[PDB]
């Protein structure tokens, strides 16, 4: 095949979390902010060329919620087995001292789609300029996710991405430092 | 929070072969990680994937209006959406930036690793090769593999284990759909 | 253009 487009949805109990997104060849086209009832394009340029009626996502999620109840009952209330994530930290380009770069925390191969992620600089939580993706679908029906931290590389700073997930006994820290 | 979780997933998939000449639609339903029922456009009806999905297969297949909705999806859904997004997805092309720098296999030792860093490209299909004085070097090559950045760009590091000698010229060569001829970067010791 | 939504089928009971 040349290309695959997937409309991927989930609903999770008891968290009452529901997601709706479109994937093209493994990349996110957009997702719907369920709380704001808005379409969020992964690249802003996408929204100049296309539109999406966010309301349709809401309708689907409502069906998924109702469907989950039925299925949960049908399965005799068999719950999900936690699968803890693999975490990788990398930069998006080769690192040069005082040349603006971006740290990427890749959280992969996990379920259920619930995680706490924190960027640490020298052991301290940082939130300035951070961003993140929604939960992205895998072909094995687990999930992956990206977190980002723009930074100015220096010999004086170390970084960690800290990931909490119910499948982990303790938080997972993946380290990055210069050279 | 140790409370048990329950997850429902749905994936509506459109698979394209040769543009929109051949198209397959899959309506897939999941409980946790378990696909339990699916509509395959190759079949034209729902089929249970596991025992869990049999009631749904039977109920949904009894609804002619629903089935006709699903049977038309390759046109009204798959081909339609392909058309909508084609200019910025199918046709998306960004060359790679290529940098070569020396590295170490072990911290204490002299430089014995040449890194070809290939960054920011799309799509993922790429071929990276190493050359020493115009001859391809196929031994001692290790890579990160293809890395998705999550932002519609990829990267990969392709490393050559070698002990550089004075005069030698190494070349990293990159081929990619965004390029019309190979992109080369030289490194001299 | 406008992206179309495939709908999700409602199960019985
Ligand atoms: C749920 O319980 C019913 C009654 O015993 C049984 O027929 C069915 O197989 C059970 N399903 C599972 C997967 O446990
Ligand atoms: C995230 O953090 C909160 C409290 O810090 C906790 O209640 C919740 O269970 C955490 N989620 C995960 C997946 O660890
Ligand atoms: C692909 O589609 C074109 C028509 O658009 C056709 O001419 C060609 O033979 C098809 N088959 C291939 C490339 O396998």
């Amino acid at each position: 095949e040349e290309h695959v487009i997937i409309q991927a949805e989930f609903y999770l109990n008891p968290d009452q979390s529901g997601e709706f997104m479109f994937d093209f060849d493994g990349d996110e086209i957009f997702h719907v902010d369920m709380a704001k009832k808005e379409t969020v394009w992964r690249l802003e340029e996408f929204g100049r060329f296309a539109s999406f009626e966010a309301q349709g996502a809401l309708a689907n999620i409502a069906v998924d919620k109702a469907n989950l109840e039925i299925m949960t009952k049908r399965s005799n209330y068999t719950p999900i087995t936690n699968v803890p994530p693999e975490v990788t930290v990398l930069t998006n380009s080769p690192v040069e001292l005082r040349e603006p770069n971006v740290l990427i925390c890749f959280i992969d191969k996990f379920t259920p789609p619930v995680v706490n992620v924190t960027w640490l600089r020298n052991g301290k939580p940082v939130t300035t300029g951070v961003s993140e993706t929604v939960f992205l679908p895998r072909e094995d029906h687990l999930f992956r996710k990206f977190h980002y931290l723009p930074f100015l590389p220096s010999t004086e700073d170390v970084y960690d991405c800290r990931v909490e997930h119910w499948g982990l006994d303790e938080p997972l820290l993946k380290h990055w430092e210069f050279d | 929070d140790t409370r048990p979780r329950f997850l429902e997933q749905v994936k509506h998939e459109c698979h394209f072969f040769n543009g929109t000449e051949r198209v397959r639609f899959l309506d897939r339903y999941f409980y946790h990680q378990e696909e339990y029922v699916r509509f395959d456009s190759d079949v034209g009806e729902y089929r249970a994937v596991t025992e869990l999905g049999r009631p749904d297969a039977e109920y949904w297949n009894s609804q002619k209006d629903l089935l006709e909705q699903k049977r038309a999806a390759v046109d009204t859904y798959c081909r339609h959406n392909y058309g909508v997004g084609e200019s910025f997805t199918v046709q998306r092309r960004v060359y790679p930036e290529v940098t070569v720098y020396p590295a170490k296999t072990q911290p204490l030792q002299h430089h014995n690793l040449l890194v070809c860093s290939v960054n920011g490209f799309y799509p993922g299909s790429i071929e990276v090769r190493w050359f020493r004085n115009g001859q391809e070097e196929k031994t001692g090559v290790v890579s990160t593999g293809l890395i998705q950045n999550g932002d519609w760009t990829f990267q990969t590091l392709v490393m050559l284990e070698t002990v550089p000698r004075s005069g030698e010229v190494y070349t990293c060569q990159v081929e990619h759909p965004s390029l019309t001829s190979p992109l080369t970067v030289e490194w001299r010791a | 253009g406008v992206y179309a939504t495939r709908s999700s089928a409602v199960r019985l009971r």
